[PDB]
């Protein structure tokens, strides 16, 4: 009667039924194992606490993210998380309904083939499909033309689009994402006087950034006002009760997106990459692309990011037209909403890939299925 | 990745 | 300990702890404990119900069916009086103490209850001895294999009684040690005057056990004790019963004691070896 | 009708004994063991070599104290054991006479101090597998058994795995935290001072501060500690001057009975009512090497583990062990820990200003029964668990690999 | 250190 849409986000997993406006399962992608001897034999010990629980008891586990910068590194962890989400949380058998999967652009074909083979062989799903997060973002936004800023936890990419067609030759993928920002935040927090190394403190710093970070319209002016540090410093309460005061670090780490040179990467910022991508497009569609700029992902919720992007683009672009930035307040789950809407479409009921055709043809079929 | 970058 | 005791001291201790505070008012002291002893039999002490004024003791005899078939009406009134009730746990004899009624004796009752296993075991041997004493036609021989895979057989004819033991050793380490232990059992007689004959046989089972489906195999020895009225009368009956019943655990414990003895001897010799070695270091 | 396994908690002091699946350790006897040794002089090339059957001519347990012709010789000394032949003799005596359990058809669980060296465990396991031929064996630290027994204090149904235990002992008291079933290996410290040297100090002071006792019946006189005769003291000098001022009502009296001539002898009770139990927080009195308190050790060990576990640990400290029976111990430890942790929090807040106010750290000490014995119930639940029958080392493992299967330790790994 | 580790 319905289908399930699963988004294997680089740092989080979103899943739910096709038709619902909100996901029914939102847990981070953590597959933790005990570090200590395994000494206790009573009430509850399990070889690998992977999943939602892992966050609660992270203090005695070596948390490892199965997916790194959009590409899977450990297949056992991914299969374990898939099994957990399908059974423990959703409690829906794979055979009952099909599954929808999404992945970042410009990914290796090996990952796609392995994922399709595992899905068709292990869980024997009746049918499935592979799509792109940006197109689902367009579907969720209810628009047919624009440029997508899919700045996820692991990968940031853009895909120019036009009415009824796309431009595969103008796709740019940047490895910079939330994980690098967290690493830089840890490094600077070290320069302040607070040290964080293990993965538990990695989660702590991730929460701190999620709660007390914002972008700066002007870097130099903000630094000068920080020189007069009497109205910008803020305090955060650690689990142990210790209080940490954060000043310039609030608006320093986000600036790494516009200044990749801070981490040492010889690349350009998101504004420069979007400008280059739009310039590579045809002249006529440049106006439409400028007039519509959709952004999505968990790395673009920092207040003031839209204003800074607008200012930078207008400064770079000619000052004779109007540039508009659209920032929906629900961009976190835009990909899932788009996937659900696409699945609900009547015309898409035949585009699925079934077991019979997959077995007769082979894993290479998915490669030709909408690129 | 296999060559270039880690993943 | 040299002669393994027959009185389980666990029941003695717990009953002493219970009774020493018995005259202290409405003192229930709810008790529920499970024990175990030789011969692979499980005990159980637990109140019958919420009423804690009564304490019950039970047994889980392996060969209980043979005892029930034989009939132990003698044991229901001689040693145990009115404080015995039908089985509850597993169709095995279970007794209880009525605390509401005054318990007059303290040590005699505890001692009587301590030997429960042997008290029930004697129901067959003493009855066979009575059969041969009374002049009644020799009762049909019986075989009584207890929890151990080995077997026990007894023949009660006129002018004498017989008993044969079958031995089985599990671990390969102790087989040879037990064989050596029992080899000299059949011969040591220079310090006993009024003692029965003893013999050992392992290759050729005795002709008595051919028809009986007793312990038959290859790595199984046999021990027989010839019985005569001079050491099986009403006076020297309890001692003989205790010795034969405690034969198995006696062998086991003394085997372990010999192992410890040899360990001590080798440990002592290590010192002499080290003293000999020390000749190499300089002054 | 499966047979229950056997539960034993060996140690330097009173050795607990009994069976699994039971709510009371039936037998609790000292480690005293008799022997038919006497005065030979050749005692280092033939320690005993008792001729004939005299080797086993020795008693055990409470009955072994009242044998005035042999030697009462304790085999254990704060975990480490010099000669283990006496230990083997005691083990056979107990299993046969008291327990009456056949090793070949029973499972034995044993407990040892965390500091026990691997060699002792390996060789005792070898001895067991060789002589007793026990089908299965398992050895684990006693902390987890105490934690499991602590559930009975309140809300058993409410699962609470986190906490920390500071157990007592005749010659050792250790500190071990638990973090949701998994303990920390490096955050363990061994304390040498225990409930025995305290009595040594008591008797040493008494032998000079009072007279009227015989040399033989000293320890029975020194056991006023086990009586109501020791209270802890928030302050030392205050009570000192309190006694030196009045010295009339606070002084108690002893009315012990001689065990030889049946002649009554009495002595007063003085400063030892509190000094002994106070030595725990001031170990420097007895052991000069270990000049280090306990509460600060507790906070230090709790401060050397991850952040996410520091908070719940302080909330669960279990009062289990004989030496912890002293009154007001929990109050002193709780107050000291609260003071130090609040001071640390205030210092941390001072350096970085802010109008905020962190929620105060909560430290609570729990008093309950089971304090005398918290290892027996843990062993009973250990045996009752079916997974125990599967984790226990098997015979074939020891057959050719060797006794190294029992060498696993919680503070080791490569 | 001030936060994390001692120094
Ligand atoms: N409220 C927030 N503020 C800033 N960053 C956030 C916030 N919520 C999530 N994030 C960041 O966005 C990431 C969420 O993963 P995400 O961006 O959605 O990757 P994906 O798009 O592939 O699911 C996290 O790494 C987190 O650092
Ligand atoms: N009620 C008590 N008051 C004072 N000390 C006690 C009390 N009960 C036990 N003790 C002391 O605690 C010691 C026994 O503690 P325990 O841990 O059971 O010995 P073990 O380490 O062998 O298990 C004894 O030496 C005894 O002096
Ligand atoms: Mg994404
Ligand atoms: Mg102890």
């Amino acid at each position: 009667t319905t289908a399930l849409v699963c988004d294997n986000g680089s740092g989080l997993v979103k899943a739910g039924f096709a038709g619902d406006d909100a996901p029914r399962a939102v847990f981070p992608s953590i597959v933790g194992r005990p570090r200590h001897q395994g000494v206790m034999v009573g009430m509850g010990q399990k070889d690998s606490y992977v999943g939602d629980e892992a966050q609660s008891k992270r203090g005695i586990l070596t948390l490892k993210y199965p997916i790194e910068h959009g590409i899977i590194t450990n297949w056992d962890d991914m299969e374990k998380i898939w099994h957990h989400t399908f059974y423990n949380e959703l409690r829906v058998a794979p055979e009952e309904h099909p599954t929808l999967l999404t992945e970042a652009p410009l990914n290796p074909k090996a990952n796609r083939e392995k994922m399709t083979q595992i899905m068709f062989e292990t869980f024997n799903v009746p049918a499935m499909y592979v799509a792109i997060q940006a197109v689902l973002s367009l579907y969720a936004s209810g628009r047919t033309t624009g440029i997508v800023l899919d700045s996820g936890d692991g990968v940031t990419h853009n895909v120019p689009i036009y009415e009824g067609y796309a431009l595969p030759h103008a796709i740019m993928r940047l490895d910079l994402a939330g994980r690098d920002l967290t690493d830089y935040l840890m490094k600077i927090l070290t320069e302040r006087g607070y040290s964080f190394v293990t993965t538990a403190e990695r989660e702590i710093v991730r929460d701190i950034k999620e709660k007390l970070c914002y972008v700066a319209l002007d870097f130099e002016n903000e630094m000068a006002t920080a020189a007069s540090s009497s109205s910008l410093e803020k305090s955060y309460e650690l689990p142990d009760g210790q209080v940490i005061t954060i000043g310039n670090e609030r608006f320093r780490c986000p600036e790494t997106l516009f200044q990749p040179s801070f981490i040492g990467m010889e690349s350009a910022g998101i504004h420069e990459t979007t400008y280059n991508s739009i310039m590579k497009c045809d002249i006529d569609i440049r106006k439409d692309l400028y007039a519509n700029n959709v952004m999505s992902g968990g790395t673009t919720m920092y207040p003031g990011i839209a204003d800074r992007m607008q200012k930078e683009i207008t400064a770079l672009a000619p000052s004779t037209m109007k540039i508009k930035i659209i920032a929906p307040p629900e961009r976190k789950y835009s990909v899932w909403i788009g996937g659900s809407i696409l699945a609900s479409l009547s015309t898409f009921q035949q585009m699925w890939i079934t077991k019979q055709e997959y077995d007769e043809a082979g894993p290479s079929i998915v490669h030709r299925k909408c690129f | 990745w296999x060559a270039x970058c880690p993943a | 300990m040299i002669l393994l005791e027959v009185n389980n001291r666990i029941i003695e201790e717990t009953l002493a702890l219970k009774f020493e505070n018995a005259a202290a008012g409405n003192k229930p002291e709810a008790v529920e404990v499970t024990f175990a002893d030789f011969d692979g039999v499980l005990y159980h002490i637990s109140n019958p119900n919420g009423d804690k004024t009564k304490v019950m003791v039970s047994i889980s005899l392996k060969f209980y069916k043979e005892l029930q078939a034989h009939g132990a009406d003698e044991l229901l009134k001689r040693v145990y009086g009115s404080y015995l009730v039908n089985p509850e746990s597993g169709y095995n004899v279970s007794l209880l103490y009525d605390l509401e009624n005054l318990p007059a004796s303290k040590d005699s009752i505890v001692h009587q209850a301590g030997m429960l296993k042997r008290n029930c075991f004697a129901s067959v041997f003493e009855k066979y001895f009575q059969f041969q004493e009374e002049g009644k036609e020799g009762e049909n021989r019986a075989v009584i294999h207890y929890r151990d895979d080995e077997t026990m057989y007894v023949e009660s004819k006129k002018d004498r009684v017989t008993v044969v033991f079958s031995t089985v050793f599990k671990d390969d380490d102790d087989v040879v040690i037990g064989k050596v232990f029992m080899q000299e059992f059949k011969e040591g007689r220079r310090a006993s005057h009024t003692a029965p004959q003893v013999l050992f046989s392992h290759r050729e089972p005795p002709l008595e056990l051919k028809d009986t489906d007793a312990a038959v195999g290859d790595n199984i020895g046999y021990i027989t004790f010839v019985l005569f009225p001079r050491h099986t009368n009403a006076s020297a009956r309890d001692n003989t019963i205790n010795l034969i019943h405690t034969f198995r655990d006696y062998l086991h414990y003394h085997i372990k004691c010999s192992k410890a003895y040899i360990h001590t001897r080798m440990r002592a010799k290590t010192s002499d070896f080290l003293k000999v070695l020390n000749r190499a270091r300089p002054d | 009708g499966r047979l229950p396994a056997c539960v034993v908690d060996c140690g330097t002091g009173y050795t607990k004994l009994g069976y699994a699946g039971n709510t009371e350790p039936q037998f609790i006897i000292p480690s005293c063991i008799a022997i038919k040794e006497s005065a030979k002089v050749g005692d280092q090339a033939q320690r005993r070599v008792m001729k004939g059957v005299d080797d086993l001519d020795f008693f055990i347990g409470d009955e072994a104290i009242e044998k005035p012709t042999y030697a009462t010789k304790w085999p254990i000394r704060h975990g480490i054991v010099e000669d283990w032949d006496l230990m083997e003799r005691f083990m056979e005596q107990v299993i046969f006479k008291y327990l009456r359990a056949e090793p070949e058809d029973h499972y034995f669980l044993l407990t040892e101090p965390p500091l026990n060296t691997p060699e002792n465990r390996e060789y005792t396991a070898e001895i067991m597998f060789e002589s007793f031929n026990v089908p299965g064996l398992y050895i684990a630290v006693q902390a987890v058994l105490a934690l499991a027994a602590s559930w009975t204090s309140r809300q058993v149904g409410e699962r609470t795995l986190t906490g920390t235990v500071i157990d007592s002992g005749d010659g050792v008291t250790h500190v071990i935290p638990v973090a949701e079933g998994y303990v920390i290996g490096s955050c363990i410290k061994h304390i040498p001072i225990a409930g025995r040297d305290i009595t040594y100090f008591i008797q040493q002071l008494l032998r000079d501060r009072e007279v009227g006792i015989p040399p033989e019946q000293s320890l029975e006189t020194a056991k006023a500690v086990k009586e109501r005769y020791s209270y802890v003291c928030p302050d030392l000098v205050k009570e000192f001057n309190k006694y030196d001022t009045d010295g009339s009502k606070w002084i108690k009296q002893y009315t012990g009975i001689n065990a030889i001539s049946k002649k009554e002898f009495s002595i007063d009770v003085g400063y030892e009512r509190f000094l002994g139990p106070e030595i725990f927080f001031h170990p420097e009195f007895a052991n000069p090497d270990f000049t280090q308190p306990i509460s600060e050790v507790v906070d230090e060990v709790i401060q050397n583990c991850p952040i996410d576990v520091r908070r719940p640990l302080y909330k669960n400290i279990v009062l289990s062990g004989g030496s912890t029976m002293f009154r007001d111990f929990g109050r002193r430890l709780q107050r000291d820990l609260k003071r130090t942790v609040d001071a640390r929090l205030k210092l941390s807040e001072e350096l970085s200003g802010g109008r905020l106010k962190p929620k105060p750290i909560d430290v609570q000490v729990i008093t309950h029964h089971m304090q005398r014995y918290a290892v027996w119930f843990g062993g009973s639940m250990l045996a009752s668990t079916p997974e125990f029958y599967q984790v226990c080392h098997t015979k074939k493992d020891y057959e050719e690999i060797g006794p190294s299967i029992c060498r696993h330790n919680p503070v080791f790994g490569v």
